[PDB]
């Protein structure tokens, strides 16, 4: 879930 | 009877995060301006859904307690609730935001995008049944929070920590029904019915999925 986790950690 | 100071605080944090949702006029213009066909229509609608998932992640991170859950449960909650949260949010927009003529083009695109009337009919029936309830913004925001913090999605580790975040939202929502629409003592039960009605869209969506393309964020969140 590379993109999802990126949006989670912003 | 009124919300306690701690329920007012909770409701305030939810409302402040709900109000900062906006979809870019860049997308909204595409509804108005791009060519019309089954493939183009599905492409545009896929872009709007991709944006609502981003708005949804931003909303969800600011929900009180969400960022104390374990990361894997955070992902599990977002994947399980995406479809339902999109439809709740879009429902609010059809019934309150969008004028008659631009809802009309949006709907024309939806009905001309290669999606079954099996999907489309319950969708528009949901919109109109939700619009009947004349929900406040507070009700839309709490209901959306309650959809997201649903402790019985597949694949969650610590279900109790999610229960502990959802139940106070449920309590706030029932209190809100008695204060915002006390002329209908059964308002809370009607909101509940929309919770279950929203769940049917997981079924139709999974059938739309099997027939078929998408953006990477949608591919992750739906596999
Ligand atoms: C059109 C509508 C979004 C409308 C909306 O939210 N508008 C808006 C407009 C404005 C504005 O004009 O100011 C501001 C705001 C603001 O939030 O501020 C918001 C989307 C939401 C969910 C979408 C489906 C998801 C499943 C599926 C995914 C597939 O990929 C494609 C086919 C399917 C059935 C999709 C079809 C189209 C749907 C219904």
């Amino acid at each position: 879930h590379q993109l999802l986790r990126y949006l989670l950690d912003k | 009877m009124e919300l306690t100071p701690d329920q007012q605080t909770l409701l305030h944090f939810i409302m402040d995060s709900y109000n900062k949702q906006r979809m870019p006029q860049e997308i909204t213009n595409k509804i108005l301006k791009e060519a019309f066909s089954a493939e183009e229509n599905f492409l545009i609608l896929t872009e709007m859904a991709t944006n609502h998932v981003q708005v949804l992640v931003e909303f969800t991170k600011k929900l009180p307690g969400f960022q104390t859950l374990d990361h894997e449960d955070q992902i599990a909650l977002l994947k399980g609730s995406a479809v339902e949260a999109m439809f709740l949010r879009s429902a609010e927009i059809f019934n309150k935001k969008l004028p008659s003529g631009h809802s009309d083009l949006l709907e024309a695109r939806i009905r001309n995008s290669g999606i079954s009337d099996e999907y489309i009919t319950p969708m528009f029936s949901f919109y109109k049944s939700i619009g009947e309830l004349k929900m406040t913004q507070e009700e839309y925001a709490l209901l959306t929070a309650i959809v997201i913090l649903s402790p019985d999605r597949q694949y969650i580790k610590d279900r109790e920590a999610v229960e502990k975040l959802q139940e106070p939202l449920l309590d706030v929502l029932q209190k809100l029904c008695k204060i915002h629409q006390p002329e209908n003592p059964q308002h809370f039960a009607c909101l509940l019915g929309r919770l279950t009605e929203l769940r049917t869209f997981n079924h139709h969506h999974a059938e739309m999925l099997m027939s078929w393309k998408f953006t990477p964020l949608l591919c992750e969140i739906w596999d």
